[PDB]
């Protein structure tokens, strides 16, 4: 099944979503950006994720003209937001009622869009209370500037309080959670977002499934040019690659490599597939910078009945790091 | 912490912290894989359709930490089914029924040789 | 079955399943024509104007499945006005006396000839 | 008294209501389109039903430039609309609240209108909580694209479910059921509904009284042209007539013949007056194809002070299929 709901709310999304982060705005083109959409929606995918924080709010520009120049179908479009940075003003951060209001006003003019299918809490904001955040966002569901709202990396405690505030003061509780969630990043999706959807019906929108292209198997030879690990600003994901940590994670994914030989699949398609393969995941945040990367990972679904519980148990044995409730 | 959990008990309700909830692990309260089934998510409560007056004092057992005793209104064929209920364990059940008196610890051992047994029961 | 039942005794609210109510299909509240009377629709329960302690032990009757006691605060004559209301027959009103003590069932028949009759009332 | 209310509710309709399933913007052309309604607003009904899945979208289409052509007061209709298939998007079906408040809103487009008063759940949906449901069904009331809104064959379990989550959570109930009800259809609207109506306050609003046309009795002696059963597309229909259950119904119009001819009526006023025979009932959606069948069909007022007891209980003799409690 392609299309599945998002928690138990009645909003289909599909497996595989597309992201904006880095490439939109930023790395890739507007030509190229324009053709990764229509390869996307070409193939089921609905699901287009992107936030007002990117690309210091041009990855919001570039989707919006798309949008407007293929003629896309509003209704068929899932169209989902996030907000926390504004700018560089004090009251232009946070989960106020302030921002959430402005913010996702101003991003609605990026986008041109009359309204947003899911917005979400970027991160938790300490200096806030839980009830004006679920106000705010009860207020631009009401407004109409929103369907649905999630939360960004909120501990399930967060999720949890922010649940029993809407449900003393009926307002409309979130329906998803974006938590990061690949072979190397567990501990979040398997234990603790498990419960939080049995309890109160919240789902997961998991983003990147290829740690932000290492798992994808690029950087065993170093530092390719033209990946992310090269752009200007991306110090983070190369002193991640190239330390003792990161060393040995390139030597699993050499022993990844046999079990994706085993199965028809590569290695990126073996690390979506593999997210892919539980209930509890709702969909899962690609990022493509171009059409052969794209291409490759939709084909991820076909993999998906290829993989049975010993598949399961084998790579868990190389990854050696399984969660304990 | 200071996260309130709603416990209502075939309409009356019982707030309560989780903390003092989660001093018993191995209750039906305590554990939360067991009370995963009883709960009412859009009252944001665990809903049990059960006894009334019998959970006051199932309710001061976690409180106190450890003090139960039977309320005077709620029989001893009534309350000793919602201890079993309850989970609150083989331990605490036997410091209840010593309360109570209902102490018959008597179990006759055979003396074993199967004959010398047989025999015995015989006198 | 999932679907619970408010009930409001004058204020105080007990809620149950709706599968603890059917399981006794001939009582007030088993039978969703004679409970159609009582169903406050603006507040979904069906709001009983009626005595207050004496509905714990009518709702423990339909939970434990035919176990009712008199409550200890609530008088035989208070209590078994309320029995005849919610309808709980002739059959669980025996078992009731019983325990009660309250068995009365001498019923002196008479002779049957009606001379024979009539003069055995008067030795 | 030829209006009345719908349900407990205040909204006065008509005891015959004019739908578009199929004739409008389907079967008959846009001039009788328009010569239909002209003749049904002067005969004193108000009531118009249609859908966003008829004639995929092109129903709504007639009947929005009817009301501005005509000119008639928005006041003195009450205009109906059905909210379940969108189109061919995953996103475009359901209940949820993406598609309710999107659907309704391409509606009022195709319409012309500012508002419809009852929005209808066309059927339920398995896929979405009822909370969701029901907090969209009220958004849109609340915004003002509708005044009331109701349900189409949803089980009395479901209707039930729905009142209560409105009580829970201070949202709107809904006022109104369409069931089909005809003389082989008895079960839901004689044994179900009555149930709801005295209890929450849930009308029946039936439709299909002559069973798209079978109880008329023009299919006696095979398939007629020009009628609905020889239409494109609607092979299911002459596979109900001419299936060994269909041919044993029509033996017994034959049966109903002899009864309409001791009353001045036809078979198609019998069969109306039949359903409007019970306090119950709210309102019978017709289905008109020209202009003598719709005069027939409001000649139905006039036989249901003819309708005694006695020739009901001489119908259901005949009939065979009264449902039990
Ligand atoms: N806090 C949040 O909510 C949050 C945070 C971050 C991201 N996200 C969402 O998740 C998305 C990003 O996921 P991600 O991009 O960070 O990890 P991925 O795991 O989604 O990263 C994909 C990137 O890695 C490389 N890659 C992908 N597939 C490949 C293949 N088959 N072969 C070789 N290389 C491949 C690509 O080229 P290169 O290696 O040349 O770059 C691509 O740019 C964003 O669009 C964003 O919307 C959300
Ligand atoms: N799920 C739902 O909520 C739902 C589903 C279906 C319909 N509806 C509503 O109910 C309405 C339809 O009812 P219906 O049309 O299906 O059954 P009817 O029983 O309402 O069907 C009438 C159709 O049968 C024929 N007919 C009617 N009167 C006649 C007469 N006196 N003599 C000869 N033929 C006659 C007509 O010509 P032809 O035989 O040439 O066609 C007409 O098109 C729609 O307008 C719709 O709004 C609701």
């Amino acid at each position: 099944q392609f299309y599945r709901n998002l928690g138990k709310s009645g909003l289909r999304v599909s497996c595989l979503g597309l992201g904006t982060w880095v490439t939109f705005g930023g790395q890739i083109t507007d030509e190229m950006a324009e053709h990764l959409m229509t390869l996307a929606y070409d193939n089921g995918i609905n699901l287009f994720d992107t936030a007002e924080v990117y690309a210091a709010g041009k990855a919001e520009v570039v989707l919006g003209n798309i949008i407007k120049k293929k003629g896309w179908r509003r209704s068929s479009l899932v169209i989902t937001t996030k907000i926390f940075w504004g700018g560089k003003a004090e009251t232009e951060r946070g989960l106020s009622r302030k921002h959430i209001i402005e913010g996702l006003k101003a991003s609605l003019e990026r986008l041109q869009l009359e309204y947003v299918d899911v917005v979400f809490a970027n991160r938790p904001d300490p200096n806030t209370p839980m009830e004006e955040t679920v106000r705010a966002m009860t207020h631009v569901i009401n407004q109409g500037m929103a369907m649905y709202w999630g939360t960004s990396r909120w501990s399930s405690m967060e999720i949890m309080e922010a649940y029993s505030v809407a449900r003393q003061f009926n307002l409309i509780p979130p329906i998803c959670e974006q938590a990061e969630y690949h072979m190397f990043q567990r501990e979040k999706v398997e234990v603790q977002l498990p419960e939080l959807f049995h309890k109160i019906g919240v789902g997961a929108m998991t983003w990147s499934p290829l740690a932000c292209g290492i798992v994808s198997g690029k950087y065993d030879s170093g530092i390719p040019p033209y990946s992310r690990a090269s752009l200007k600003g991306y110090q983070w994901l190369k002193d991640k690659i190239l330390s003792e940590e990161g060393r040995r994670q390139q030597a699993k994914l050499k022993e990844l490599q046999a079990i994706a030989e085993r199965l028809g699949c590569t290695l990126p398609q073996l690390a979506i597939a593999w997210c892919l393969r539980n209930e509890g995941v709702s969909s899962v945040l690609l990022g493509a910078s171009n059409a052969e990367q794209l291409m490759e990972n939709i084909g991820a679904i076909q993999v998906l009945p290829k993989l049975s519980s010993s598949i399961v148990h084998e790579i868990d044995s190389i990854l050696g790091n399984k969660p304990y409730s | 912490c200071c996260e309130r959990v709603v416990i209502n008990i075939s309409g009356l309700r019982f707030e309560t912290q989780l903390k003092t909830l989660a001093q018993f692990p191995e209750t039906l309260l305590g554990d939360p894989k067991k009370r995963m089934r009883y709960f009412d998510p859009l009252r944001n409560e665990y809903f049990f359709d059960r006894n009334r007056p019998s959970f006051d004092a199932i309710l001061y057992y976690y409180q106190s930490g450890g003090r139960l005793r039977r309320p005077v209104n709620v029989p001893l064929d009534i309350f000793s089914e919602e201890i079993r209920f309850y989970e609150l364990g083989e331990e605490a059940m036997e410091m209840f029924r010593e309360d109570e008196g209902y102490i018959k610890e008597e179990e006759r051992p055979l003396p074993e040789n199967e004959f010398q047994r047989q025999v015995w029961l015989l006198f």
